[PDB]
RNA sequence: AAACCGGAUUAGAUACCCGGGUAGUCCACGCCCUAAACGAUGCGCGCUAGGUCUCUGGGUCUCCUGGGGGCCGAAGCUAACGCGU
RNA sequence: CGGUAAUACGGAGGGCGCGAGCGUUACCCGGAUUCACUGGGCGUAAAGGGCGUGUAGGCGGCCUGGGGCGUCCCAUGUGAAAGACCACGGCUCAACCGUGGGGGAGCGUGGGAUACGCUCAGGCUAGACGGUGGGAGAGGGUGGUGGAAUUCCCGGAGUAGCGGUGAA
């Protein structure tokens, strides 16, 4: 189910904060706003999903990023709802590019997995039960979706690339294909497979980002429900 | 007044390609056309056609690029890397056939105007005539 | 208010501060022709994303479209600082 | 470089380089795209004229026709020898020399081309100028006039200081 499902509540977004490189994917300045030509949305979807498919059934790992305010959660849903890695709270200087080092944080996160369930089940110089169980605190918060990922992904999926630029940069540096949902905010030129959409409305992120995860599990057989995601959707 | 029309064209073209435009008008002249023909034939432009704008004769020039590109900065290679005026109203430049230049060991062109018409350098060399050395292009 | 005449200050003070004061500052006419006379950026024309503030025209007056003044800054340029319809 | 540990001075051992030579000085080109034609620059490095007006000059939109000056092409004459370059030769080699061959711009003559530049003749309206109608402006010149303030002068009322400074 696609087509008018998109016009559902998810077409055009921002106005007069545009990138004129995005002028190709626009329908009009109707009532002050940029409303985004959907025929070409759909157009780009086929090519993009086509890439996802092939990538997925060839057994690839996509890396999902959405640190954005109201995308935050509907990421770690569909990301985990497909066993793919995700970056949720904040992108870090050189997850990809400084990958080896940023990994020793995960290498050392699960050292503390294995100190919870431990012979030190309740022991070690008692003020070290915040000193270390608050190290695992931060480690937890950030590397929760990143922890799976043990070689660079074969792709990345991004919700707002002008928001998420520090990532996309690393991607392109590393020849890693950039998949993203992008609106009039953004610079198409450096998004390899674009979902000309709406970086913002939670429904729009949902419709799109879930289907893409359908396609992913569905390209290893075993489709499920209407997705464990409708947040407080409101 | 616009003092070197042919400079103009080369420049319009140089300019439009570095922002990867699909096309550029240039106000039309028979001579301009003759140069375009070469560009087209030598495979530098897709092609060109006459058109009007505000009802005055122009020449739409359809430009041509490489494929989308590797890593950070996906900008296509240029097909027209270099397009430069040689002869100019300030200083006219003429060559005998024995002294027509060879552009980038042949991987490039030099449009050049003769009394046997406008020609690439190999063209001119073959018909053993020289003339006004218009521009190089590689 | 240069100069200059005094009062302070100071190691001294041909200065800074204070009290006076002529040329000059003003006008007309005739000279002089200089400057950090600066955007330290000669003049004209064509081409090359945009955003926002502003002065002044026109339109079918959300806006669109000329001509000035600004800032941010595509592409690009620059030793850098910056420049950037 | 040298101020008491000098691979930099002087000497010595050793070493590098060239060799009937080796160094020095002078002068020329080079590198020096450091006068930049090839091949440079001028916001802050040196460099935009204080600004205009416009003389000579330089440069000149689109179309068509003539001419063929520039420009291009073919032929031809000229470009002595030496030298240069290539060959093969003579002095035992080489230097030196002989013989032969091949370059060659520039200019003259004859013939040809006409795209671009030039020129003559026609044509267009995209540059420029003009017309009608509207606008904003501390743009300039001349005359006139307004209020605030300072200074002096005259009158009133009024008493012992005012002024000025970091303090005086
Ligand atoms: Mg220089
Ligand atoms: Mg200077």
């Amino acid at each position: 189910v696609k087509e008018l499902l998109e016009a559902g509540v998810h077409f055009g977004h921002e106005r007069k904060r545009w990138n004129p490189k995005f002028a190709r994917y626009i329908y009009a300045e109707r009532n002050g706003i940029h409303i985004i030509d959907l025929q070409k949305t759909m157009e780009e979807l086929e090519r993009t999903f086509r890439f996802i498919e092939d990538l997925a059934m060839r057994g690839g790992t996509i890396l999902f990023v959405g640190t954005k305010k109201q995308a935050q959660d509907i990421v770690r849903m569909e990301a985990e709802r497909a066993g793919m890695p995700y970056v949720n709270q904040r992108w870090l200087g050189g997850m990809l590019t400084n990958f080896k080092t940023i990994s020793q944080r995960v290498h050392r996160l699960e050292e503390l997995e294995a100190l919870f369930a431990s012979p030190e089940i309740e022991e070690r110089p008692k003020k070290e039960q915040v000193r270390l169980k608050h190290e695992l605190e931060r480690l937890q918060k950030y590397l929760s979706g990143f922890r799976l990922l043990k070689r660079l992904p074969d792709a990345i999926f991004v919700v707002d690339p002008t928001k998420e630029a520090i990532a996309v940069r690393e991607a392109r540096k590393l020849f890693i294909p950039v998949i993203a949902l992008a609106d009039t905010d953004s610079d198409p030129d450096l998004v390899d497979y674009i979902i000309p959409g709406n970086d913002d409305a939670i429904r729009s992120i949902q419709l799109i980002l879930s289907r893409a995860v359908d396609l992913i599990i569905q390209a290893r057989g075993g489709v499920v429900e209407p997705s464990p995601s409708y947040a407080l959707v409101q | 007044m616009l003092t070197d029309p042919i400079a103009d064209m080369l420049t319009r073209i140089r300019n439009a390609t570095r922002v990867y435009k699909e096309s550029t008008d240039v106000p039309a002249s028979r001579f301009k056309e003759e140069i375009l023909r070469i560009l087209a034939r030598e495979g530098f432009i897709k092609g060109y056609e006459r058109v009007d704008v505000d009802g005055k004769p122009y020449l739409r020039v359809y430009l041509k690029y490489g494929p989308r590109r590797q890593g950070p900065d996906p900008r296509p290679e240029q097909v027209i890397h270099h397009i430069r005026r040689i002869s100019k109203p300030g200083r006219r430049v003429y060559v005998g056939v024995k002294e027509i230049p060879r552009v980038r060991r042949g991987l490039g062109i030099a449009i050049l105007s003769t009394s046997k018409g406008v020609l690439t350098d190999r063209e001119a060399r073959k018909l053993g005539v020289g003339g006004e050395l218009i521009c190089e292009v590689w």
